[PDB]
RNA sequence: GCUGGCGACCAUAGCAAGAGUGAACCACCUGAUCCCUUCCCGAACUCAGAAGUGAAACCUCUUAGCGCUGAUGGUAGUGUGGGAUUACCCAUGUGAGAGUAAGUCAUCGCCAGCU
RNA sequence: CGGAGGAGUACGAAGGUGCGCUCAGCGUGGUCGGAAAUCACGCGUAGAGUAUAAAGGCAAAAGCGCGCUUAACUGCGAGAC
């Protein structure tokens, strides 16, 4: 489960999630690429499940890069609570996902694998996704 | 429980009262800042909180000058 | 010799946000040409035939010929934007060959 | 050396290293003669010795050193001085050097112990002297407990092969 | 270097004396000569000058207190000639001693009040 | 044409690499008598002359190796009116940052001296 | 009853003035002293420091030292926040 080893403040704001993803949208250390098609959050358990479909499936006869990594933390007030005495605690990590991210690369297997893997980690993602490989310009 | 948190401080009202084009008499004060973030040129003097004011009647006129680059506020007779 | 892409006349009314929408939703692709000897000159292509081109690998090494009206000029692409999420193109730099 | 340097031994070392201008040859400049009093807080008195002792060696009133910050390790802080030193340069120094090759050779157990390595590299040489005997002032009577002594050499050899050539003109034994 | 440490030096005169808006007189001090300049509070005007290299004190040693405050009375008096009656010195990052000492002093005499 | 000082701007002006000058100026260089100096040292500050040199340093010439400046076009954002509600679309006005082509070994005043 | 830290002091010098000096970090050799003790040279560069929390500042340094001193005065005060 990534998580930050350290951070400056516990506690963040809300924020709103708008725009779209002109950095991180390029493969760059890899052949093939899954990339989310619209917008949303992805979470650290998210994040291992595809990761370990997608490792489990090719057999590890290649190499993942991982390109997402959780680092906002989200807090809840824990049950029975009326509104009010100040903020929540902290109880997971994710990572905001604009239209255009890239979240896995595969290296070094075939393009029937790596698609079909990428077809089986689909299936566990809350947004949507598509398929990209490497390209000159 | 509680939250540990919950204190401010007063305003203090800092920031350029006189633009650059306006005109202004002996003693008016021009900038108000914590440190010296405009640094004084002709006919501008500086108080012992780093206050700008004008020692004469003129026109005030801002300005980047030096190796430094730092900004100047002047006044124009 | 491998490739012709055929240009319009891209003027003022035509530069801008709204008019680059206007084109793309006409399926035109707005581009740029800019080399020595001459100021920059603004044109339009179309989506398709720059989609094909983009498809072959030697569009990117071989010069190409942009034909607008009489005038020809010899070229190799030197940029191109990508829609972030559809991939589809967007504008186009050339540099004179 | 006083004369003896001027009148011939840029000469010779002009002849042997074939160097263009009459002011490359290279200078002496000068020697510092330093030493630390470790733990001097826990007494106090062995700075005070220490000063009269190299008082009486080298004919100059010595600056005591003190520290900057403060070490956790150490007792030493930056209020207290921990150090002693003097530089010499012309008459001063060059009687020192007189003095030193004549008798400090002789009363060292080891010759030849000077090594020709150990240069920093940029014609400057540092050598460590143990023990305040092996200098002429009174005998061990009358005087504290022994101490050491690190004696800098600075020079105006641009590099090492010209200061080694220095040294050998000068008579250093190693 | 030491010329940048003296030009370290002097700065604060000069700008001190930039900031009162006053006629500087400026003297620049070598083994050999000794120079001496009376220049507007503007900056951009010499009024006068005065040193060792001119005819009448060239003969001369041209580099001692002598030489010195003979440049002094020569700056006092063009100083007179201009209409210039009161400046400021501005030692220029050398102290107050010596050859320049004796120069303001001469000029002093002349008549530049300082 | 060359040198020194005082000013206007602070990299299109700087760093780095290579090269040159002393007839005059500049620097080093001699000595510690006198003035003066070292929390100890003429090492710096200061005084008297000039024995030698351009070694070091200052100054001047070339470049693009760095650094720096830097378009056009497009993209993001955004005021007003309309539509829609994961934060977007239309009309009109406005318009970056990054990146690309390209450029860059500055320039201007006052005073004194030398061939 | 949002997210984070400080205050209820200190200083006759840690005030005034004249003069003088720049930090910290690394690479090379040296004594019982080495990761880290004093000292010489060289490289890159403000990351040092500023009585105290943070912000805005700091080369004419507002950072650092020395000598002399009490403007840590009295009567006011154009004008402005």
């Amino acid at each position: 489960m990534l998580q930050p080893k350290r951070t400056k403040f516990r506690k963040v704001h809300k924020g709103r999630n708008t725009g779209l993803a002109h950095r991180g949208s390029t493969v760059s250390f890899g052949s093939i690429a899954i990339k989310a098609t619209e917008r949303g959050r992805m979470t650290a358990r998210q994040i291992e499940a595809a990761r370990r479909t997608i490792s489990r499936r090719i057999k590890r006869g290649g190499k993942i890069f991982i390109r997402v990594f959780p680092d906002k933390p989200i807090t809840e007030k824990p049950l029975e609570v009326r509104m009010g005495n100040g903020k929540g605690n902290v109880e997971y990590w994710v990572c905001e996902i604009k239209p255009g991210k890239i979240l896995y690369e595969i290296e070094g297997v075939n393009e029937d694998l790596a698609r079909e893997a990428f077809a089986l980690a689909a299936a566990k993602l809350p947004f949507k996704t598509t398929i990209v490989t490497r390209t000159v310009m | 429980g509680s939250t540990k948190n919950g204190r401010d401080s007063n305003p203090k009202m800092l920031g350029v009262k006189v633009y650059g084009g306006q005109t202004v008499t002996a003693g008016n004060i021009i900038v108000r800042q914590r440190g010296t973030e405009f640094h004084a040129g002709a006919n501008v003097g500086m108080g012992r909180d780093h206050t700008l004011f004008a020692t004469a009647d003129g026109v005030v006129k801002f300005e980047v000058k030096g190796q430094f680059g730092r900004r100047y506020v002047k006044v124009e007779t | 010799a491998n490739f012709v892409l055929n240009a319009q006349a891209r003027a003022e009314d035509k530069q801008g946000k709204g008019a680059s929408r206007r084109l793309r939703r006409e399926s035109l692709v707005p581009a740029i040409i800019y080399g020595g000897n001459a100021e920059p000159v603004a044109v339009t292509l179309e989506l398709r035939e720059l989609v094909k081109a983009l498809e072959s690998n030697v569009f990117f090494e071989e010069v190409v010929e942009i034909k607008v009206g009489d005038k020809v000029e010899n070229v190799k692409i030197q940029a191109l934007q990508r829609h972030p999420a559809k991939n589809t193109p967007m504008h186009a730099d050339f540099k004179r060959a | 050396l006083k004369a003896r340097y001027n009148d011939e031994l840029k000469a010779k070392l002009q002849e042997e290293l074939s160097i263009k201008n009459v002011m490359e040859i290279p200078r002496i400049t000068k020697i510092t003669l330093n030493m630390g009093v470790g733990a001097a807080a826990t007494d106090k008195k062995l700075l005070d010795g220490a000063v009269a002792d190299m008082q009486l060696i080298a004919g100059q009133k010595p600056v005591v050193t003190l520290a900057r910050k403060s070490i956790a390790g150490f007792k030493i802080r930056d209020g207290w001085p921990i150090g002693c030193k003097v530089t010499l340069r012309g008459d001063q120094m060059y009687e020192f050097l007189d003095r030193l090759i004549s008798i400090a050779i002789p009363r060292i157990r080891d010759f030849r112990g000077f090594s020709a390595k150990s240069f920093d590299g940029r014609g400057n040489y540092s050598m460590g002297l143990k023990e305040q005997i092996v200098f002429p002032e009174i005998d061990f009577d009358k005087i504290d407990r022994i101490r050491g002594m690190d004696i800098t050499i600075t020079t105006t050899a641009r590099t090492d092969d010209e200061g080694r050539a220095l040294m050998r003109a000068f008579g250093f034994p190693f | 270097e030491k010329k940048q440490s003296r030009l370290r030096r002097a700065k604060s005169t000069r700008l001190h004396i930039r900031a009162l808006g006053a006629t500087r007189l400026c003297v620049n001090r070598t083994p050999r000569h000794i120079y001496a300049q009376v220049i507007s509070a503007d900056g951009g005007k010499v009024l006068a000058q005065a040193s060792t290299l001119d005819a009448s004190l060239r003969s001369g040693t041209t580099g001692n207190i002598e030489a010195a405050t003979k440049v002094g009375a020569l700056i006092a008096e063009r100083a007179k000639a201009a209409g210039v009656t009161k400046v400021a010195f501005d030692r220029s990052g050398f102290k107050y001693h010596g050859r320049i000492k004796a120069l303001a002093d001469a000029a002093r005499e002349g008549g530049l009040e300082f």
